[PDB]
């Protein structure tokens, strides 16, 4: 490799100058055609919407500024905003306006209508191996994309990951996203998906990201998470239990993939090593991954969404469908100055 | 099987994030 700490290199200037002064205030309320909700939430929902003027559809998650401010999740909204218009990668999703007005908080992304991959993944069953390590592999590109940038993404599920038309992944919700060098200390994320370190309240790092990749892996390929249980509690305990149980199914380096990615320690697991990400790169079971086609996006997806208009919603549930008021007042003004 | 013990358990859904 030498084109990728170049790329890298070049991708860390264009960010830190987005990070350095986020842009504000790019678009307005009434300049979208509110449609239908694809996804519910704690601060709002999440809605699309198509552009007067451009004809595009959007996906536009709305935020009650005062949901935010209760559940203290005011600054993890910042860090949220911040960190999408200042980041650029195939596999993300990209924010396209930005704005606020007397009650909500507005981000405005591309649409990805294919859905969660977590309905396809439930609908189908499971996926064979080759299918999971064609979106564990942009997974693990995008991993080092922004782990490069010093930002902790600690929310990869299903749920999060959409797919695109062309059958690639599109990562959303980066609301525990953070900018950190060194440890941090907040415990949020998914049940299933909580590195042990979490949990234990240890204090933690990039790391409790490529957990939630074996977690992830691991799910795909068996159907079914690594710890599961009806009670988060009892969750936590199958986590820091520290035992896993393969499928009969599973390929011998499948297996040998994901207890170096279900590793306890953080001295034995992969990405967290002197070699970092190249460990999981290298590692057999992505002996067939060619890495660069992957980021071009040159394969061939296993699996492409059933396509059938620009603003279709049939790969998204339906969800109940609330006013959306604005209040003569504004609310929480300082609080959120700077989105 | 873990499947079927799976299926019958209360976190087939859509899983909320958490935070405390
Ligand atoms: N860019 C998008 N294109 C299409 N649908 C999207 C998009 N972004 C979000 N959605 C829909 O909204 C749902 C919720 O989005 P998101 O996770 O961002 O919201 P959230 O309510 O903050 O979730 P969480 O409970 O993880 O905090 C996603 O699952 C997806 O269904
Ligand atoms: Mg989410
Ligand atoms: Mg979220």
């Amino acid at each position: 490799q030498e084109s990728v700490k170049e790329f890298l290199a070049k991708a860390k200037e264009d960010f830190l100058k987005k990070w350095e002064t986020p842009s504000q205030n790019t678009a307005q309320l009434d300049q979208f055609d509110r449609i239908k909700t694809l996804g519910t939430g704690s601060f709002g929902r999440v809605m699309l919407v198509k552009h007067k003027e451009s004809g595009n559809h959007y996906a536009m998650k709305i935020l009650d500024k005062q949901k935010v401010v209760k559940l203290k999740q005011i600054e993890h909204t910042l860090n949220e905003k911040r960190i999408l218009q200042a980041v650029n990668f195939p596999f993300l999703v990209k924010l396209e306006f930005s704005f606020k007005d007397n009650s909500n908080l507005y981000m405005v992304m591309e649409y990805v209508a294919g859905g969660e991959m977590f309905s396809h993944l439930r609908r189908i069953g499971r996926f064979s191996e080759p299918h999971a390590r064609f979106y564990a592999a942009q997974i693990v590109l995008t991993f080092e994309y922004l782990h490069s940038l010093d930002l902790i993404y600690r929310d990869l599920k299903p749920e999060n990951l959409l797919i695109d038309q062309q059958g690639y992944i599109q990562v959303t919700d980066f609301g525990f996203a953070k900018r950190v060098k060194g440890r941090t200390w907040t415990l949020c994320g998914t049940p299933e998906y909580l590195a042990p370190e979490i949990i234990l309240s240890k204090g933690y790092n990039k790391a409790v990201d490529w957990w939630a990749l074996g977690v992830l892996i691991y799910e795909m390929a068996a159907g079914y998470p690594p710890f599961f249980a009806d009670q988060p509690i009892q969750i936590y305990e199958k986590i820091v239990s520290g035992k896993v149980r393969f499928p009969s199914h599973f390929s011998s380096d499948l297996k040998d993939l994901l207890r170096n990615l279900l590793q306890v320690d953080l001295t034995k697991r992969f990405g967290n090593l002197k070699n970092g990400v190249n460990d999981i790169k290298n590692h057999k079971w992505f002996a067939t991954t060619d890495w660069i086609a992957i980021y071009q996006r040159k394969v061939e997806a296993p699996f492409i969404p059933k396509f059938k208009g620009p603003g279709d919603t049939s790969n998204f549930d339906d969800y109940e469908e609330e006013e959306i008021r604005v209040s003569i007042n504004e609310k929480c003004g300082k609080e959120f100055t700077e989105f | 099987t873990t499947y079927a013990d799976f299926i019958a358990s209360g976190r087939t859904g859509r899983r909320a994030s958490i935070h405390d």
